[PDB]
Formats: C-alpha cells, structure tokens, sequence
C-alpha cells in the first residue's frame, strides 16, 4: 500500500458537528 | 459506331459487432463511468481459503 | 446503504453476500 485508500472504494462522509461546507476535516 | 459501358459495381462492407463476435465469451462489459468510483485504477480483494 | 455508488460493477462482484459482498 503506497496510499491509505487506493484500493477501496469512497461510499459516506462524516462533518464535523453539522453538515455545513467543506471546512471540517 | 459506340462504345459501351456494361456495368457499374461496388462492394458494400456490412459489420457484425463485438459483442456478436464469439471471443466476447472469454470478457465481461463495463460501464467506464465508475472506473471513476476506483482510485488509482486499484481494485481490492479479501480472498479466504 | 453500501449500494447506490456504481452503475453495474456491484452487480458483478455478485449479490448473495455469503460469497461475496462490499
């Protein structure tokens, strides 16, 4: 593994707090 | 006193497509568009024995 | 909730998550 997630796909994202913009880790 | 011109020919080219080709037994079709749900052109596999 | 992301490639892997599954 060269990087974290090549092989795997990408399904949900979890916001820090409220789903408001791009801002949160 | 003539001369004369007997015929006019053309070949006509017909197709019969891959997918009807019989070597399309041995691959499977994709839809490329989630070769975009990949990163790196990688797919991962956990195989048991 | 893991289906939904791809057009047909799911349907390959095989649907009956005893032999495989995402």
């Amino acid at each position: 593994r060269q990087s974290a997630a090549e092989g795997l796909f990408h399904s949900f994202d979890l916001l820090v707090g409220k789903d408001a913009r791009e801002a949160g880790i | 006193k003539f001369e004369v011109l007997l015929g006019v020919y053309t070949n006509a080219i017909q197709y019969v497509r891959f997918l009807e080709t019989a070597l399309a037994v041995s691959c499977v079709n994709t839809e490329f568009k989630d070769l975009s749900r990949m990163t790196d052109g990688k797919i991962q596999f956990r195989i048991s024995v």
